[PDB]
């Protein structure tokens, strides 16, 4: 984006009684993920882990243990309610990382700033046999 | 409330018969692979996927159900017809004990006439085990002419049912409003169908079946019986049998009902002659049942401002621990068919299981308990039907969670709160299955190991470390000593299984008290192990259908999908469909032992020929000693009782010897589909397509291996068919050749 | 004779098996009355059984020590010792029928593929065409060698390969 | 026991020859070096080998089972 | 089991036992060194084939020796 | 720790990018195609191996391949 | 003795089919033109292309052992 | 009627007519000419 939005760790959360699909001991020790978005009204939405919850008008914040749990929610909000979520990654040390709209534009739209990675300039197939690379790793690279 | 119908919605013509796949958008294009063929027959009756309109889904359902009735009624009329023209009913009616039934005589081409065994009665044919002959005798049926007319009625009514399905879909189909009038259904279907239907049968019982079976049990010849219409017209005839008829409905309207004690009774027990329930007791049963359903049908609100409303009932039973409870369910059940189908199949399958228990101990029809093949075939049948129906609830409930679940309606509801502690359900239920499989099945291995080591004193058995079912034993005596204290007007007990004396008919025992011991403790606890596990597989699939930790978005993938991918270490058989595919294997392992329990127990402890000195059971009472060991089930049940099947070559039971083998082939044949995968087969077809291509003889419809979910379905189908058909041959050949 | 096998006429166990299988019916026939239909059914089975045994003996079959007829497969021994109808001749009776099915299905496939929408012609057959080919296939061996000698039977490296 | 012991081993061993023969085609096979030789000419027309094999399995399977089932009945 | 029932049913089940081991009051103090996960796909085909073949062999060895030894002929 | 390589036959459909839940794939400009787009795989550390990307590529043979390899906590999809 | 020696032939010819196929089609198939890049043993290539379960040459050896045991039985 | 004849030309309906022919032919050839094994 213009600039990465820093994390506001104190924002209101949705109205959700709780469930058993929440966070486990891995979260405090290794890492966990949090997602933010801004809603115009009070609505109901399905959580990835558990049941239904009620959003809040204004900013909202959740905490998840997996990136798929977060991106599963973005696909729901972008489609059903047509919003623009953004989620981070929090380590146990307190470090924070801004992941998904890393360029500000979603990945399915091009942008001039991006640089290609893992781009082979050949056709699928048309690559050396494993015997040529028998004693080190990799036939595709 | 009112009637609502839409006229001529659909034109009737064979235009779409020529265009298969019209119902689906994808299939209407046409086939370019052979996978289009399998998807056609599969998605044919999934009306929810064809269209989003709930109205059209309702029209299709209400009219297809008319088809199953017509399909049933020609089947039912076939039994009456085949029993009239190709049977020995008139001969069996005069000597029921010695003559065996038969209604499937065979034509004389290659071999195949030896199957027409020497049944008896100047007749030779296949021996049936469906219990129609005892049913037709429980009602007044002495001649074949009554069966012909009954068959012609079914074809007439069946065509009407087929005609209605066309009429109530193609010509004059109801609206969605007519279907959502739920309170009128229960009012009509309780009072009208169950109420008057039971009252009417009592009319047939009172006016026809009682006198006819009174004369037949008194030795009178069937041809000399007065025809059932004579009892209606002549008040004098039936009065000779039951003098209460002479008063003529004055006792009823004056509320002096004791005068009808002649034919409305509370005897209990069994008839000493027929080994079946007193026909007078059943007329009293179905009569009281009608009055009970009639008042039940006047409960709801339909139109006249009196009665209950289901919505106000549901949203008024609330609690603290539950929060918002039972609120949003009236909107669910009035909107999704799958929710109702889940509830109904569960209680329509658990009912056939109740039928299986409550018939064998309480034989309602005459001369059924002495036909051991019939009594064993009805138990095995109506139990398997219960297992399939119950498993359908787990499948047809997961479809609701995936397709017809809207989280907006369910917030802090019962359904929402169940999902929010699902990990507690499956976790606590996992511990029980492990606790039971150890303490139940481990006891069998302990007895096997102790016996092989020469330590029979340390086994679990009657002469040993006895584990006796004290609670059931106390309930047997309580129901046995009930006529004295808790039911004074009852002349005897409900059944002799609780306690009493033997009832012998034709030199064979109909029913005698069943004793429970150490072996019956282990088996009754083995059943709970298979049941709590079968629930774990289905209930896990339901709750984790919509989302899980491994796959937070399953609902977008759908109800049936093979896998998300090899990632996450592997995601094969994660859908709710694949949970049903696993639960069927456990339903099979459950009821297969409920059935072995019924066969060995009743052969050893109950059935047998009564002599002057007691009873000589079929297997000499070996259930107590041998059953504690698994080798006993292998030796004394399988190796022993398979002698009648294996030695069936050269006799009328030869068909069972072949089905016994063919059932094994189809079972093992399933293993190719379960163990293997689509990948190996699609490559093999390519090398085959080369040869078919080399000779310019190749199909334009490309050959494709079966889908993943289909290979799993094809497996469990050929698996269950071979596993079930083996018992069907092992049992009927064993029991028809008695002992 | 050959292979140490006796003819079925001279065998004792063969006649022993006949006397056994008839004794089962005679015992079963005692139960019913003379003029009843079960009696007529069993008498017919008796008549068929007596006919099955004499016809197999008349046909020069070979019965072993067990008393059951055995078949011979080599055309040399079959023709030398007059046992050709057993295996050798039915081999040509099948292959005429089997090639009939191939020559017919091969022609329906080729001809429908020369038109538009051949996929529909497989699920919805052209029955007039199928009957036409089915009654034109009496001389399929002629057409095969005609098509082989011509070279229009096989395709030539216009087929998909995998590497 | 001596017969079954060796024959069951003969099957396990022989299933390894093909398995360890398949690993050769993946890891230790060079097509350009082995060009035009017998080993490449086999791999070229493999659709014929796998097909003519499937005929023999199907042929023995139908006709052998059909006779046992013809005799069972 | 390993042949018919495949991984996805089980990994969701092990996730449920993991929840219980952490929420239990006293057992939560104990913690694994290596995380528990279900068996892989290829591993199960191997494991289930071993449980398959061993019963195929131990069953016949008993029958072969017992049938022949008891009769002594 | 899986490997994702995209090949020269990409046509800029973006169906691979829309399908991946974990945001491994993104679109980058390129001069080889009509659409003037190409995919990329900058962050394969978050890859999981669902092979939904391969399922969506409409080419004759795939312009995207997931070569499975060494596992990890993120790759095994472990919430714990 | 005739029928069994032919039924034994069913085993050897079809067991060879399963193992020969897994060898020759080890390098590539139309469903998976490059098996050689993955390896001898991998689970599958995914649910795409109609399904790719049990394609690898390891899965051919896996299925042959069932026939090895049946044949030797 | 054009659509009815087309429905009768589908695969399973034509297969049903085939099955009755081949099966009835073999049976009646075993009803008469009972128990053939050797062909004269
Ligand atoms: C001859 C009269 C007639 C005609 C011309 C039509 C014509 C039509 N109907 Mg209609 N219908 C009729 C009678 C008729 N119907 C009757 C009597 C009923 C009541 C059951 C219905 C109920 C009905 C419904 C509920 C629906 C239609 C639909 C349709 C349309 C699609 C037809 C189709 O797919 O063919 C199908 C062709 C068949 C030959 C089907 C045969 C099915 C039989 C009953 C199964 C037999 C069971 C078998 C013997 C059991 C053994 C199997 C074993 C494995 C157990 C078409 C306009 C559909 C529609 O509106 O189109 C979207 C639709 O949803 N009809
Ligand atoms: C008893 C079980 C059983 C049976 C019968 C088969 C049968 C077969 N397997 Mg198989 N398989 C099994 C278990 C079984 N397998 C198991 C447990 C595994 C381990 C996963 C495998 C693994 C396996 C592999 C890996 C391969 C096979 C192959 C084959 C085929 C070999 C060719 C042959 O002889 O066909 C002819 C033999 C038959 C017995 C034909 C069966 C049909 C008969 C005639 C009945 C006909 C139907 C009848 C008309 C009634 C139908 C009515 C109904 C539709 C209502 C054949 C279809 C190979 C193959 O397909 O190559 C061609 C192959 O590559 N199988
Ligand atoms: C007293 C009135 C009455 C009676 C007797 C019935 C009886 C029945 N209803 Mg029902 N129903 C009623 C009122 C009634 N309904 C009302 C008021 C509504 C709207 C609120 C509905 C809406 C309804 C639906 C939506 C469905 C049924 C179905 C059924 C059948 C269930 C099949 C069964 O259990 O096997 C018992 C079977 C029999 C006893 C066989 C008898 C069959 C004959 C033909 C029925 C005769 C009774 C008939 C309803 C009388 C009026 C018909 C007349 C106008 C021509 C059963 C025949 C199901 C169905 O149609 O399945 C086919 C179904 O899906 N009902
Ligand atoms: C009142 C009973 C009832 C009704 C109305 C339905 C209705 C439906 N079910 Mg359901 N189901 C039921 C009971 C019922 N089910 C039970 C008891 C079970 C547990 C076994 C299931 C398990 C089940 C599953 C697992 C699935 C369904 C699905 C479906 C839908 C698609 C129907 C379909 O594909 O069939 C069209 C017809 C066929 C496919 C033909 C069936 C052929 C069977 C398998 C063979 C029968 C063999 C025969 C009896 C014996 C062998 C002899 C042979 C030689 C002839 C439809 C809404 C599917 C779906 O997508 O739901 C949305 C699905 O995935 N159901
Ligand atoms: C005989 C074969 C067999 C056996 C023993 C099992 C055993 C089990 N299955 Mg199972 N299963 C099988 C076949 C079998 N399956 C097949 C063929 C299928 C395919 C349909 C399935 C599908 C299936 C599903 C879908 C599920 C199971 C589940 C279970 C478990 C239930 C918990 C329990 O009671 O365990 C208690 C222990 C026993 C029953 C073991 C009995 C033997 C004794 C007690 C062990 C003795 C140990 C000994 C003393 C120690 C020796 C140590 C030594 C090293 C010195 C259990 C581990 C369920 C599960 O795991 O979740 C709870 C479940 O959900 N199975
Ligand atoms: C692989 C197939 C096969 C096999 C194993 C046999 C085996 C046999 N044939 Mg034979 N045969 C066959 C096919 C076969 N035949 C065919 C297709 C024909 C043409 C119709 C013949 C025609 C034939 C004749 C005419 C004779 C035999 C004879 C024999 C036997 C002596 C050895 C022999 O052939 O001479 C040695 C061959 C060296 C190449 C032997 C049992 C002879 C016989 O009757 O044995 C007593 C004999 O006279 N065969
Ligand atoms: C009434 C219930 C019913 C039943 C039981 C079936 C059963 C079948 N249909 Mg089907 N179908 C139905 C209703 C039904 N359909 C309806 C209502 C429609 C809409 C009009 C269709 C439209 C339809 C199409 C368009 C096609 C089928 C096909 C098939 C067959 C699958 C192909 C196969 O496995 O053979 C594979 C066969 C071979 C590889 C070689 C040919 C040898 C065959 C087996 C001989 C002929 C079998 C014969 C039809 C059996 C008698 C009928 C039987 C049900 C009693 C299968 C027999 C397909 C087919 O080709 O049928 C044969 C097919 O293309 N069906
Ligand atoms: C490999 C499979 C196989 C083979 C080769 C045979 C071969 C034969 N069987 Mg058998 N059978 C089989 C499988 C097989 N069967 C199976 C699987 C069953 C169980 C379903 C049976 C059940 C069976 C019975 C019950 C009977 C036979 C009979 C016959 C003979 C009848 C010849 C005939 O139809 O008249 C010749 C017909 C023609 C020449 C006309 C066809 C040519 C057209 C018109 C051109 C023949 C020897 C009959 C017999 O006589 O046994 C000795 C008999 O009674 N079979
Ligand atoms: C068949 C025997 C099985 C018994 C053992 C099974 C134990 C497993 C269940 C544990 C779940 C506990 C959490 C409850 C869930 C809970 O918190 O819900 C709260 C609920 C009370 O609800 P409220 O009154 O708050 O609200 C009810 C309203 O919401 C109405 O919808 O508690 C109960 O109903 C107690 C149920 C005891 C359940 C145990 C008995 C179940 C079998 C019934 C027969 C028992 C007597 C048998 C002797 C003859
Ligand atoms: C065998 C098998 C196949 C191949 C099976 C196929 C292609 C089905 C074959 C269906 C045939 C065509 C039905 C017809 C069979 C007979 C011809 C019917 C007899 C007809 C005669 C009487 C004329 C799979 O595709 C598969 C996929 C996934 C897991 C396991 C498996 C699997 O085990
Ligand atoms: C039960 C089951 C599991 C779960 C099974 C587990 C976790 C059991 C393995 C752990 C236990 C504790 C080992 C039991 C000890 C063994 C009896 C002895 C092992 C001896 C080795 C050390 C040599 C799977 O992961 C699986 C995966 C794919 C297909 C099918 C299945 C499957 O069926």
């Amino acid at each position: 984006p213009w600039k990465q939005p820093e994390l506001d760790p104190d924002t209101p959360s949705p109205i959700f009684g709780g469930s058993t699909g929440g966070l486990l001991r891995k979260a405090q020790v290794e890492e966990f993920y949090v997602i933010t978005w801004e809603s115009p009204k009070e609505q109901i939405f399905e959580m990835p882990t558990g049941g239904a919850a009620i959003m809040r008008k204004g900013p909202n914040l959740l905490k998840f243990a997996r990136k798929e749990q977060c991106m599963a929610l973005t696909t729901q909000l972008r489609s059903k309610f047509r919003q623009t979520p953004c989620f981070y990654r929090v380590y146990a040390d307190g470090k924070v990382q801004y992941l998904h709209p890393k360029d500000g534009v979603y990945p399915e739209k091009v942008n001039a700033g991006r640089v290609g990675v893992n781009q082979n300039m050949r056709s699928i197939g048309k690559n050396v046999d494993p015997i040529k690379v028998v004693k080190f790793t990799g036939s595709e690279p | 409330v009112k009637i609502a119908v839409d006229r001529n919605p659909v034109e009737t013509n064979f235009e779409k018969w020529a265009k298969p796949g019209h119902f689906s958008r994808a299939l209407a294009k046409g086939p370019n692979t052979t996978t289009w063929i399998w998807n056609l027959h599969a998605d044919a009756h999934d009306f929810d996927n064809h269209t989003s309109d709930l109205e059209e889904i309702s029209r299709k359902v209400f009219s297809a159900h008319f088809g199953q009735l017509g399909i049933i009624l020609i089947w039912l009329s076939g039994m009456y017809f085949h029993g009239a023209r190709f049977s020995n009913y008139e001969g069996w009616l005069s000597d029921p004990t010695h003559i065996k039934p038969s209604a499937q005589v065979v034509w004389p081409i290659v071999g195949q006439e030896i199957l027409n065994g020497d049944v008896g009665g100047g007749f030779q044919g296949i021996q049936i085990t469906s219990g129609f002959f005892q049913l037709w005798r429980a009602s007044g049926i002495t001649s074949e002419l009554q069966l012909y007319s009954t068959a012609i009625g079914g074809l007439v009514l069946a065509a009407a049912c087929f005609f209605a399905g066309w009429f109530h879909y193609h010509k004059a189909a109801p609206k969605l409003e007519w279907f959502q009038n739920v309170e009128s259904m229960l009012n009509h279907h309780l009072a009208g169908l169950l109420g008057l239907g039971s009252l009417a049968w009592a009319g047939h019982q009172i006016h026809v079946s009682l006198p006819v079976n009174k004369l037949l049990d008194a030795g009178v010849d069937p041809k000399e019986i007065p025809l059932p219409h004579e009892f209606l017209l002549n008040q004098s005839i039936i009065a000779d049998l039951y003098p209460s008829f002479s008063k003529g409905l004055a006792p009823f309207f004056t509320l002096n009902w004791a005068e009808y004690s002649d034919f409305l009774t509370f005897k209990g027990g069994l008839n000493p002659v027929t080994g079946g329930l007193w026909l007078s007791d059943t007329a009293h049963h179905h009569l009281a049942i009608a009055v009970l359903f009639l008042v039940a049908g006047h409960q709801y609100r339909t139109n006249w401002g009196i009665g209950h409303s289901i919505k106000d009932i549901l949203e008024s039973h609330k609690g603290p621990f539950t929060g918002n409870g039972h609120a949003g369910l009236y909107e669910i059940l009035t909107t999704s068919w799958h929710a109702q189908l889940a509830i109904n199949l569960a209680l329509f399958g658990s009912l056939s299981i109740i039928v299986a228990h409550h018939m064998y101990a309480m034989p309602p029809y005459p001369y059924l308990a002495t036909d051991y093949g019939t009594q064993l075939s009805l138990f095995t049948h109506h139990m398997w039907i219960g297992g399939f129906c119950v498993v359908g609830a787990g499948a047809h409930a997961a479809i609701f969670m995936v397709r017809d679940y809207d989280p907006t309606n369910n917030y802090n509801n019962l359904l929402d709160r169940v999902i929010r502690h699902r990990d507690a359900i499956i976790s606590h239920l996992n511990w029980v299955s492990i606790f039971l499989g150890f303490h139940s099945f481990g006891l069998y291995i302990h007895n096997d190991t102790m016996s092989a080591l020469g330590r029979p004193q340390d086994m679990f058995s009657d002469t040993a470390i006895q584990l006796q079912p004290v609670f059931a034993q106390w309930i047997q005596n309580t129901h046995f000593t009930a006529p004295q204290l808790t039911a004074p007007n009852a002349l005897a007990a409900t059944s002799l299984t609780w306690g009493g004396d033997v009832v012998a008919v034709g030199g064979k025992v109909a029913m005698m008290p069943i004793a429970l011991g150490t072996s019956d403790f282990l088996v009754h606890h083995i059943h709970a192990f298979t049941i709590h596990v079968t629930v774990l597989i289905l209930l896990k699939g339901v709750l984790f259908a919509r989302s899980s930790r491994l796959i937070p978005d399953k609902a977008n993938l759908g109800f049936r999908f093979p896998c998300d991918g090899p990632g996450r270490g592997g995601t094969c058989q994660v859908s709710a469909w694949d949970h049903v595919f696993l639960g069927l294997f456990w339903m099979y392992n459950s009821l297969s032992i409920v059935i072995f329990h019924f066969s060995w127990k009743m052969q050893s402890d109950v059935w047998g020929t009564v002599t002057d000195s007691g009873v000589s059971h079929i297997t000499g009472g070996n259930f107590a000693q041998s059953a504690n060991t698994i080798n006993g089930w292998l030796r004394d049940f399988l190796w022993a009782q398979s002698s009648q099947v294996i030695q069936s070559y050269g006799s009328a039971l030869s068909a069972y010897g072949l089905m016994f083998l063919g059932a094994h082939f189809v079972w093992a044949f399933s293993l190719m589909f379960l163990f293997s995968g689509r990948g190996y087969w699609q490559e093999l077809i390519e090398s085959i397509v080369w040869a078919h291509n080399k000779l310019r003889v190749a199909p334009s419809i490309q050959p494709r291996a079966l889908s993943i979910t289909q290979g799993r379905a094809v497996g469990v189908a050929h698996y269950l068919l071979g596993g079930i058909a083996t018992t069907w041959s092992f049992f009927l050949a064993r029991i028809i050749a008695v002992g | 004779d050959i292979a140490g096998l006796t003819p079925c006429s001279e065998s004792k166990a063969y006649n022993k098996l006949e006397r056994k299988e008839l004794k089962v019916l005679d015992k079963r026939l005692k139960q019913y009355e003379p003029g009843s239909a079960p009696y007529l059914a069993l008498q017919a089975t008796k008549e068929r059984t007596e006919n099955r045994f004499k016809t197999y003996a008349k046909q020069g079959l070979l019965c072993g020590n067990d008393g059951l007829p055995h078949l011979i497969s080599d055309p040399g021994l079959a023709l030398r010792f007059n046992h050709a109808g057993e295996v050798f001749i039915p081999t040509f009776g099948f292959l005429y029928v089997a090639g009939y099915i191939g020559h017919v299905g091969r022609q329906y496939i080729i001809l429908s593929k020369e038109d538009a929408k051949p996929t529909d012609k497989e699920i919805i057959l052209d029955v007039p065409l199928a009957l036409k080919l089915a009654f034109q296939g009496w001389a399929w061996p002629l057409a095969s060698i005609q098509e082989l000698r011509n070279g229009s039977l096989l395709e030539k490296d216009e087929n998909i390969t995998v590497s | 026991s001596l017969y079954t012991h060796h024959q069951y081993i003969a099957g396990f061993i022989m299933c390894g020859a093909f398995a360890h023969g398949a690993i050769f085609f993946i890891r230790d096979y060079d097509p350009e070096q082995n060009k035009g030789n017998v080993l490449a000419r086999v791999l070229d027309h493999k659709e014929a080998i796998i097909s003519h094999l499937s005929w023999v399995s199907l042929f023995l399977g139908f006709h052998t089972l059909g006779l046992y089932v013809h005799n069972d009945v | 089991m390993f042949l018919i029932s495949w991984r996805g049913y089980w990994q969701e089940l092990i996730e449920t036992l993991v929840w219980a081991h952490e929420k239990t009051p006293l057992a939560n103090l104990v913690y694994w060194k290596d995380k528990p996960v279900a068996l892989s796909i290829v591993q199960a085909r191997l494991v289930g084939l071993a449980h398959f073949s061993v019963g195929y062999i131990f069953t016949y060895a008993a029958f072969l020796i017992a049938s022949t030894a008891g009769r002594f002929g | 720790a899986h490997v994702v390589k995209i090949y020269d036959t990409c046509i800029g459909c973006t169906q691979c990018v829309r399908a991946c839940p974990l945001d491994v794939l993104e679109m980058v400009p390129w001069d080889g195609c009509k659409a003037a787009q190409m995919a990329s795989s900058p962050r394969t550390e978050d890859c999981v191996g669902c092979k939904r990307c391969e399922t969506a590529c409409p080419t004759d043979f795939l312009s995207v391949r997931v070569y499975l390899g060494n596992e990890s906590t993120r790759s095994l999809g472990l919430a714990y | 003795d005739f029928l069994v020696h032919h039924a034994i032939a069913l085993g050897l010819h079809t067991t060879t089919l399963i193992l020969v196929k897994g060898a020759l089609d080890a390098r590539g198939s139309k469903l998976m033109p490059d098996k050689k890049d993955f390896g001898y043993s991998f689970p599958c290539d995914g649910p795409g292309r109609g399904g790719t379960c049990d394609i690898s040459a390891y899965d051919a050896f896996y299925l042959a052992v069932f026939w090895m045991l049946n044949t030797i039985g | 009627m054009k659509d009815f004849t087309t429905y009768l030309s589908t695969a399973p309906v034509v297969g049903l007519g085939w099955a009755i022919f081949t099966s009835g032919l073999l049976i009646e050839i075993n009803r008469f000419f009972p128990d053939p094994l050797v062909f004269s």
